[PDB]
């Protein structure tokens, strides 16, 4: 009969790691629960991009809808930056990430210029960015190049 | 009026005027109308 | 009227006001003779007294005594930036109507025009603000308005200002817009636009609107003319199927298609243009037409 | 809260039979034909199944009070009995029971109509912070939206308004744009139409100013 | 109606895990569902009481 | 006849055995500003919305935290009449008990003794109950209290409630932030978060007016002394 | 419909949505069945003209009670329902009496005008008693303000007036009013003055045939308030008469 | 053309020949009751009344010239309501006769004979009936049953009577046809008349006639 | 083709083999083309001063997205679902709606909606569908459902069985045209006048957007109106339009054309072609009477 | 419909309806509406003013003898707002309360206390079941002789709500932004700055603009120990100088 903010944010993580893995369906069982619980602000900034990352990353990569990805990204970024450092860097990427797949340059080079973005900007905005103009141009060669160099920021966040 | 209620729609007027026209006809008589708080009665505006 | 000045309002808003412009008028053969040599306080003054009585539209009635007075005040630079300024004090607090303040100012703006080029550019932009809000009577009169840019404007550096204020109100059409009217401001539209070089105003304009207009026989001296300035700027971008509309429309005016030497040009340039874009609908009907009409075995330079 | 739309989205992906009626449809047409169309309509879905069939009004059909006093009430309330029943008789089965649409939780009755004969009873979040920031980033997808002041916020801003007052304020912030001939609408436009559609100026309540 | 209602209720939640079977996991997530949702539509003298 | 008449009056008793005039009470304080209290067990917070926008208010005499006595201070919701004699009466009732004890009354005595006058009220018939439910707050005997009143007349005992604009919403997250024994100043910064949750239209330069009650007493605070807790946390 | 007839009016402890009890706008009803007052204020006293509907006559002085002395100094023309007449007449002069027992001098209108107005507007609150439905006038020299004219209509609305007439004629009479002059000039002048508005204003299709009846309270009787003599009546009469022809 | 009675073949449906086009004697009958006279001396009562009915139809079609001169509409008609039994059948007599205009008695649903169908065509024809004829006054008795003011409708003859008043009166406004056709009703409440009808005052001057005030009671004397 | 058979044209088939002999072309219905070519009114499409306003507000929703839907587009916005206007019995909610729709030039079907009033749906549903093929076949166009109230609605706890059989005529309409499709060239607005009986189906947006108030004729508006409406009358000029304005406070702007055209009839009385203050002044007091049993002041916002 | 709802008791004797407000307090408000007097009061620092409209039809009226503008203390003033029945009977109750308070406590009253005195006198009359709610606003004038110049207004409940800036009327929501834009870029006060600033709103949200004896201005100054009535002879000078002043 308990459902609690705390307790969102075990799911939340654990639907992090099944994203890593590959599978979906374990982790949007877990979604659900925990946005349910969360409409009703009732948290500190911290658990509330943690629920605006996770249901960002099942919405880009996974059920495949942009527009639905982005929007929660945009959030957590802004709740991250605050009390995080690491968690804030890879939030950011990712807002890159589901209009790269899109295939829009005009919203991957907005996003890359200030919101709050310019602090935790690191040399992987640079890999995200170089890999955008590598899939827009229809070369396979700059893409390859951009991994790996970037690699060990690339491979930490699994 | 109750005892004629051939109906097929506005056809209870035309038995209306004819129980009417009888009476007149009969000069030095008194008619009297039993049951007419129906067909000659009390009208729906409110009804459904 | 009615509770805002009640009581003797029936005398507040007819009366007063209609006869205090009425006795200004009277006032004025002596103010015009002052007002070339100074006399500066005597025309802000008289126009202000006016508006001080209460009522919606004070502007209107307020218009009589400019129609003669703004023409001898633009002669001397200083007088008609104080004529202005008496319609703007009462409009602002008050709020004066979307309609009544836009009336008056826009007729100041329109005499000092013909007297001299500079004092109405500057007085432009003050009328401009104030016409608008509105989206009936005004709106047309506003249009009219920036017609003023659009002459003084292309001399200057200022064509990008007059580009800008003539392209918003054309994009966006109400039934409002005569159709007469329309066609003279974008005509005006095209040359402020190749001056500039902006490919991208010929382009986005033009789809809001009709080409047509111009293909009739009314607009047929214009028609030359909007055509030439919209061929550059295609032309220069490499945009072929744009182009090719252009060289038939010139084909299509019959001065151009009566002339051997003028018909072969114009109709030559639809068929090289059309055949370089990537092969297409509008590629077929022009080549084959071409070919197949009489005019064209005439010459044989051309006929290879 | 587009509460239907969902109920509209789900319909068109079955590529099925879809009877849709409202609750004006279930009572009369010839006076008592009413509960004999309630029987109909179920029915008429189970011969050309998969099907469904969508109530968009119970306002006055799933409420406890009747008369018989009043002629009309009589169609209505036996209406209420027989959806009731269709509940009972579509168990253990596999007919889907009856999706309904009504404005309020407290029309319906509260022990006739309980969940485990309707497995999911939803309620659609009244505050909802995210709802609103994915309804504001359509807007950015199709266009790229300016800042003068960041997208969170603007959902920041509001925290407990109704699904009609989001569409309001999206709907006005374009209309001005358009007027002005912009084709990138401002961060700025967003904040003043809100602000006009809070209800009895800024300041709400119009006795505690 | 209810205890039927939790039984039902946790086979759906199993399908969308991927599973054809349901868990500890999603059996005590289909109590609170129904229980909750019941004891909102059916009180009303609980708006800051109990 | 029907229910209209049975079931709304207080001169006579509702059909259903409880009185739907006490739900209905409830729904105007719905209606009215949120309204927070937590009894941190430190001291006392009441913090509510309170509407300058310009600052179009006086707050230099006139406020939402509200003195009673030396250390009582009230914060409310719903209707503003009912409210002000209210006001007038538990000032009236604590004098004659700070004349009497020689100590401001506590506000569990308080609030029992005000349910007694309110209940009156719901008893009554012509007469409506009044319709705001009051946040008391105090110290006294050295130790914090928080209790709340509703219109009915009865009084309840909280530790943290909420009031006003979505209460349902208040009280959940009351519970689950909320622990026995908290500081004064971290309590702040949680009732400023729960009165987030429905403000409406969110808080200017300053929109809103605390009262704190502790050790030394209950005092409304300036809305300077506001501002500094609502950056840390809003 | 701006009024209904049957609901919002069951109990006077009703409103209505528009923001104004339909029971009080039944009352600016009331005083149109009956006859105009007009009463015209001097700088010297005022002067009342009230048209007395009459059936018989047979009648004498104190019939119908147009015109009660609420004091000595303060008169009263009413129009309207009588019978609502005297309570109106009783509210005024106790609010009077108690006054000059007190106080120890002359009322001044300002006031009694508010206080008065006040009582009005509490019967409408009340459903112990319902709005009153006849509407009057105060009429008042003084030197405590000089000379002034209030009418008080059954809302319990209070307003100044060189110039009211009540009744069903009230538009027509008010504006008949506002073209002559009065409002400087003597009681004795003015007396002329009020009757003959009465005539011209007098209409078949809001009146009835009416015997004159015009009032005092002014410098001429020593503040007190004394019905015209007959003489000097029949002299006003003989200009009104003349005035409509 | 329409309103023409036609022959269909009974073996296979084609319209084989015509008949005659159906009126109704009953209308015929109902028609001029301006004698004997009423004029305003066996009627009467209410005076202010009396005199904004004179206003509203009477000078209007005697002044008819007048009205297109100027530029202004007349009074599209007068409406009655109120408890009746002032003489709402004397005083619609009283005026057309002043005027002497064709005076119909017509009530929308009257001339149903038999059957509904057959009905709906009589009943239809006699309402656009009494409106030619101009210069006119349709005077209209319980008007409750057109009124439709209500969720429900008859759906017999009187629908048809119903829908050609308010398409009617939606053509009425102008100045010329104001004057020709007047109309006057008399029902006994003003909330059971057509929706149109309450919305805004598309009969110039409506008039409510209140309890006997005391003139009234001397002059029905 | 097997184009001649789509849902709800006419068909004529054999009577002894029911097989298609032949298209048959829709009836058109007699009353739906009074719809559309008659204007009630006798007042200017342009513009009527003061309610200036709620003229502007209504375009910003029609013209905006239908005229250009380029605009819209680029701003990233979706056109409305529509706009529902009240206010008291006769402030001219169709004569606002003629005045933005006239000038942008587009079709218009006014209904008065005691003419779909029914025992049971059937003879009024053919009245529907054919407002609905007429608004498609004139796009763009707008219908004025014109008292969407005098059709039923809103059921309250308790209704008559009434209001819901007339209630099904007007769903199927707004259905069609607005929330299973995002298309605002076809568009109806919808006109309230009496608050009593109004939908809460409406009221849910997607069947709506915007709701826009049709006030009660201003201060400065009143004055305007009887400016343009003494116009056509023979005058010498008055300067009774204050005076007028004063008395008539809470009169909506249809009553002012009463007031006009009892004035023109009381000179007429007189026997002088001249109207004067007078004249004018005794038609306000006639209107006034009407006035109170005709039209609200009561306040609805919704 | 409209607001509460007519089932039960809740206007045959006063016993709440569903909204938790009475029938009647809701109607209350749309009783100012009925009034057509649109006022707006605006706070200095050396006196506070109050503008109204003072509702004279016609000069046939004497302007002097109407009034809307009463003295209720020994220099606390107000203005009436509203439906005139209920504006006179709530002038007369603040009177009575007005001298009993001056006597116990002794002295002038604080323009606060007398707004919230009346406040818990119209809750009486909203509960008695005889009676029903004023429809009225007051919109008191004062200065405190510590804080300085205070507005206040009361609304016909007998609602509460502290202000240093108020408008109440029809177009009360107009009123308020007109001022609201005033108190953000709060001018120095003086006689003459804080009458411009409340005349000059009131005649934006109604444009029209005033005539020098069609409105009332009352203000608290400094200078007097007296409640004052502008007149004509004032309203006038400062009229003029609107027009010329922006």
């Amino acid at each position: 009969m308990d459902d609690k903010a705390l307790l969102v944010e075990v799911q939340l993580l654990e639907s992090k790691t099944y994203h890593a893995l590959s599978n979906l369906p374990k982790a949007r069982a877990a979604l659900t629960s925990a946005r349910t619980t969360a409409n009703a602000i009732y948290c500190p900034p911290k658990l509330q991009a943690t629920l605006d990352m996770q249901s960002g990353i099942i919405h880009a990569a996974e059920e495949k809808d942009w527009k639905t990805a982005y929007s929660y990204f945009y959030e957590a970024f802004e709740g991250y930056d605050s009390i995080d450092s690491p968690k804030a860097i890879t939030s950011l990427k990712y807002m890159l990430l589901c209009k790269i797949m899109l295939n829009t340059p005009e919203d991957v080079q907005a996003l890359v210029s200030g919101k709050l973005a310019l602090r935790y900007a690191g040399r992987q905005t640079e890999a995200l960015k170089c890999v955008a103009q590598a899939s827009k141009n229809r070369s396979l060669a700059d893409f390859e190049k951009a991994l790996t160099d970037y690699r060990a920021e690339l491979r930490d966040d699994p | 009026g109750s005892e004629l209620v051939q109906k097929y729609v506005g056809e209870g007027a035309r038995m209306v005027r004819e129980l009417f026209e009888m009476a007149r006809t009969k000069k030095a008589c008194l008619i009297f109308f039993d049951e007419i708080d129906a067909i000659g009665g009390a009208r729906f505006d409110d009804g459904a | 009227m009615a509770d805002g000045g009640s009581e003797r309002a029936d005398g507040r808003i007819v009366k007063m006001e209609v006869d205090y412009s009425a006795t200004v008028d009277q006032r004025l053969p002596e103010c015009e003779k002052l007002a070339k040599e100074g006399r500066l306080q005597e025309v802000i003054e008289t126009l202000l007294s006016l508006e001080k009585q209460t009522r919606t539209a004070s502007d209107m009635v307020s218009t009589s005594r400019i129609l003669v007075a703004v023409v001898k005040m633009c002669y001397e630079a200083k007088e008609w930036d104080l004529l202005n300024e008496n319609i703007m004090l009462l409009s602002k607090r008050r709020s004066q109507l979307k309609q009544a303040v836009a009336k008056m100012v826009q007729q100041c703006c329109t005499y000092v025009e013909e007297i001299t080029d500079l004092p109405v550019k500057l007085r432009l932009i003050d009328t401009l603000r104030m016409v608008t809000e509105g989206k009936i009577y005004v709106e047309i009169e506003r249009a009219r308005l920036t017609k003023t840019l659009a002459t003084i404007k292309e001399q200057n550096g200022d064509v990008k200002e007059a580009a800008s204020i003539l392209q918003e109100l054309q994009v966006e059409t109400y039934g409002s817009m005569e159709k007469k009217e329309r066609v003279e401001f974008i005509l005006e539209q095209m040359r402020l636009c190749l001056a500039v070089k902006d490919y991208i105003r010929t382009q986005i304009i033009s789809k809001k609107i009709n080409t047509k207009f111009f293909q009739e026989e009314n607009t047929e001296k214009l028609k030359l003319k909007y055509y030439n300035l919209m061929i550059q700027l295609d032309q220069h971008e490499g945009s072929y199927l744009s182009i090719c509309k252009h060289y038939r429309a010139i084909y299509d005016t019959p001065c151009i298609q009566a002339e051997s030497d003028k018909w072969q040009q114009a109709l030559k340039s639809v068929v090289l243009y059309v055949i370089l874009a990537p092969f297409d609908n509008e590629q077929s009907d022009l080549v084959h037409r071409i070919s197949s009409d009489k005019k064209l075995e005439e010459i044989p330079k051309y006929k290879d | 809260c587009g509460k239907t739309m969902l109920a509209k989205a789900v319909a068109h992906h079955t590529t099925a039979a879809f009877i849709r009626v409202v609750g004006s449809e279930f009572v009369q047409k010839y006076l008592g034909e009413g509960p004999r169309m309630v029987r109909d309509v179920f029915r008429l879905a189970k011969e050309n199944a998969p099907a469904i069939i969508f109530i968009d009004e119970i306002d006055a059909i799933a409420t406890k009070r009747f008369d018989a006093q009043t002629g009309a009430d009589r169609e209505v309330q036996r209406i209420l009995l027989e959806l009731l029943n269709q509940m009972d008789g579509f168990d253990q089965n596999v007919n889907v029971k009856v999706i309904m649409a009504t404005n309020r939780a407290d029309t319906l009755d509260p022990a006739l109509l309980r969940p485990g004969r309707l497995d999911r009873k939803i309620e659609f979040p009244l505050p909802d912070r995210r709802q609103k920031r994915l309804i504001f980033s359509t807007i950015t997808s199709k266009m790229n939206l300016s800042e003068e002041v960041d997208l969170e916020d603007y959902v920041a801003r509001p925290d407990k308004i109704s699904g009609a007052d989001i569409n309001s304020i999206c709907q006005e912030s374009g209309m001005l744009a358009v007027r002005e001939n912009r084709y990138i609408v401002l961060a700025k436009d967003f904040e003043k139409a809100y602000k006009t559609v809070i209800k009895k100026d800024e300041q709400e309540h119009e006795f505690y100013k | 109606a209810e205890v039927k209602g939790v039984c039902t209720e946790a086979g759906m939640y199993a399908l969308r895990e991927r599973r054809v079977h349901v868990t500890q996991e999603d059996f005590e997530m289909a109590v609170a569902k129904v229980m909750q949702k019941d004891s909102e539509k059916n009180m009303s003298i609980k708006k800051l009481w109990k | 006849m029907a229910e209209r008449g049975y079931s709304f009056s207080l001169t006579t008793f509702s059909p259903s055995g409880k009185l739907v005039q006490i739900e209905y009470a409830l729904a105007a304080v719905a209606g009215g500003a949120p309204s927070v209290g937590i009894k941190a067990a430190n001291g006392v917070v009441l913090a509510t919305e309170k509407k300058q926008k310009s600052i179009l208010y006086d707050e230099r005499s006139v406020h939402k935290v509200e003195p009673i006595t030396k250390h009582i201070g009230l914060v409310y919701s719903g209707m503003g009449p009912d409210y002000r004699v209210l006001v007038h009466r538990a000032r009236k009732l604590a004098q004659q008990y700070y004349l009497v004890y020689q100590e401001p009354i506590p506000t569990a005595q308080l609030v029992q003794r005000v349910a007694s006058v309110m209940q009156e009220y719901t008893q009554s018939g012509g007469v409506r109950p009044f319709g705001v439910s009051l946040l008391i707050c105090g110290w006294n005997e050295g130790r914090p209290y928080l209790f709340q009143s509703d219109p009915s007349g009865a009084y309840f005992a909280w530790k943290a409630t909420a009031m006003g604009k979505n209460y349902v919403n208040g009280k959940t997250f009351l519970e689950k932030r909320y622990n026995e024994d908290l500081e004064l100043e971290d309590a702040i910064h949680t009732a400023i978060l729960t009165l987030k949750e429905s403000f409406e239209g969110q808080m200017t330069e300053d929109n809103i007016e605390v009262g704190i009650c502790n050790e030394a007493g209950f005092r409304r605070l300036t809305p300077t002394e506001v501002r500094d807790y609502l950056a840390a946390i809003a | 419909m701006s009024s209904i007839g049957t609901g919002y009016d069951l109990s006077a402890s009703t409103f209505s949505p528009d923001g104004r009890v339909f029971q009080v706008e039944y009352a600016m009803k009331a005083v149109e069945n009956s006859s105009t007052a007009i009463g015209i204020r001097c700088k010297d006293g005022v002067v009342f003209g009230v048209e007395k509907l009459v059936l018989s006559k047979l009648y004498e002085e104190g019939s119908n009670k147009r015109l009660f002395n609420v004091d000595r100094h303060v008169g009263m023309a009413v129009a309207g329902l009588l019978a609502d007449a005297r309570s109106l007449a009783d509210i005024a002069r106790e609010e009077a009496s108690n006054f000059r027992s007190n106080f120890g001098y002359n009322i001044p209108l300002k006031h009694l005008a508010d206080r008065v107005a006040m009582y009005v507007h509490a019967y409408t609150l009340y459903s112990a008693v319902r709005p009153f439905g006849c509407s009057f006038m105060l009429g008042s020299y003084s030197v405590n303000d000089g000379a002034q004219l209030y009418m008080i209509d059954p809302s319990g609305v209070s307003y100044g007036y060189w110039g009211c007439a009540i009744g069903k004629a009230r538009q027509a009479a008010k504006t008949e009013i506002e073209k002559l002059q009065m409002k400087e000039m003597t009681c004795r002048d003015v007396v002329k003055e009020v009757a003959k508005i009465i005539y011209i204003v007098h209409d078949e299709v809001k009146d009835k045939a009416f015997e004159l009846e015009l009032s005092w309270v002014g410098e001429l009787t020593k503040g007190r308030h004394e019905i015209v003599p007959k003489d000097v009546r029949e002299e006003a009469e003989k200009y009104a008469k003349e005035s409509l022809k | 053309k329409p309103g023409d009675l036609v022959g269909v073949n009974k073996d296979s449906y084609l319209i084989l020949e015509t008949l005659p086009t159906e009126y109704d004697s009953r209308v015929k009958a109902m028609e001029v009751d301006e004698r004997p006279t009423e004029q305003y001396s066996d009627i009467g009562g209410l005076d202010k009344q009396i005199q904004e009915l004179v206003e509203a139809i009477v000078l209007p079609m005697n002044h008819k010239e007048k009205f297109e001169n100027l530029g202004i509409q007349p009074p599209k008609g007068v409406l009655m309501y109120g408890p009746p039994g002032t003489g709402k059948t004397l005083l619609a007599r009283a005026c057309a006769a002043q005027t002497k205009a064709t005076f119909l008695k017509l009530a929308g649903p009257q001339l149903v004979q038999m059957f509904i169908g057959d009905g709906a065509k009589l009943v239809r024809d006699a309402f656009a009936l009494a409106k030619e004829k101009a210069p006119s006054i349709i005077f209209i008795d319980e008007l409750d049953a057109i009124g439709t003011k209500r969720f429900d409708s008859e759906k017999a003859g009187d629908r048809e009577v119903q829908r050609t008043m308010l398409e009617l009166l939606n053509q009425l406004d102008g100045f010329q046809p104001n004057t020709q056709v007047k109309v006057i009703a008399a029902t006994n409440r003003v909330d059971i008349l057509d929706p149109a009808l309450l919305r805004s005052g598309r009969l110039d001057r409506k008039i409510e006639f209140p309890m006997p005030n005391e003139e009234a009671r001397a002059r029905i004397m | 083709d097997k184009s001649k058979l789509k849902p709800g044209t006419r068909v004529a088939l054999d009577m002894t083999t029911l097989t298609i002999m032949r298209y048959l072309p829709r009836e058109v219905d007699p009353l739906v083309y009074n719809m559309s070519h008659e204007d009630p009114g006798n007042v200017s499409y342009s513009e009527i001063g003061g309610l200036s306003e709620q003229i502007r507000e209504l375009r910003e929703v029609i013209e905006l997205p239908l005229t250009n839907p380029e605009l819209f587009q680029r701003v990233g916005i979706i056109p409305p679902k529509g706009c529902l206007l009240y206010g008291p019995p006769g402030t001219g909610k169709t004569l606002l709606a003629r005045a933005v729709a006239s000038q942008l030039d587009c079709n218009f079907l006014k209904v008065v909606s005691s003419s779909i009033v029914d025992k049971y749906i059937g003879e009024s549903a053919r009245l529907i569908r054919e407002m609905f093929n007429y608004a498609r076949d004139h796009q763009p166009c707008i219908i004025f459902m014109d008292e969407i109230d005098a059709i039923g609605g809103r059921r309250f706890s308790e209704g008559t069985s009434a209001d819901r059989e007339i209630q099904r005529t007007l769903m199927e309409l707004l259905n069609q045209m607005d929330g299973f499709d995002t298309l605002h060239r076809v568009k109806m607005i919808m006109a309230t006048n009496r608050p009593d009986t109004l939908d809460p189906a409406l009221l849910r947006p997607g069947r709506l957007d915007r709701k826009i108030h049709i006030d009660l004729p201003n201060e400065q508006a009143r004055l305007d109106i009887l400016k343009i409406h003494a116009g056509p009358i023979t005058k010498h000029g008055e300067i009774d339009y204050e005076a007028i304005v004063k008395l008539s406070d809470g009169f909506n702007g249809a009553d002012l054309r009463n007031v006009c055209t009892e004035a023109g009839m009381f000179a007429i009385r007189a026997d002088h072609d001249f109207v004067v203050q007078e004249d004018f002044m005794k038609a306000v007091r006639k209107v006034a009477d009407s006035k109170k049993l005709e039209s609200k002041l009561d306040y609805k916002p919704v | 419909m409209s607001r509460g709802s007519s089932a039960g008791f809740d206007r045959h004797i006063t016993i709440f309806s569903p909204e938790g407000r009475l029938y009647q307090v809701e109607y209350a408000f749309k009783a100012i509406n009925q009034g057509g007097l649109t006022s707006v009061a605006v706070r200095g620092k050396d006196c506070a003013v109050i503008v109204t409209q003072k509702k004279v039809p016609d000069k046939l009226l004497d302007s002097s003898t109407v009034t809307h503008l009463f003295k209720i203390t020994e220099n606390i003033g107000c203005v009436m707002t509203g439906m005139t029945a209920d504006s006179r009977s709530q002038v007369q109750r603040a009177r009575y309360e007005a001298a009993n308070w001056k006597y116990k406590y002794g002295y002038e009253i604080p323009v606060d206390m007398l707004c919230k005195r009346i406040a818990d006198i119209s809750q009486v009359y909203t509960q008695n079941a005889e009676m029903r709610p004023l429809g009225c606003c007051m919109i008191l004038i004062g200065i405190d002789e510590e804080q300085g110049p205070q507005v206040y207004k009361c609304d016909p409940a007998g609602y509460y709500c502290g202000f240093k800036a108020t408008a109440a009327g029809v177009k009360q929501t107009e009123s308020t932004s007109f001022l609201e834009k005033k108190v953000k870029k709060k001018f120095d006060w003086t006689f003459e700055q804080t009458v411009e600033t409340a005349i000059t709103c009131l005649s934006t949200v109604l444009s029209i603009d005033f005539k020098p004896s069609e409105i009332e201005v009352g203000v608290v100054t400094v200078e007097n120990p007296k409640f004052r009535i502008l007149t004509e002879a004032e309203i006038d000078a400062h009229l003029v100088a609107l027009a010329e002043r922006d």
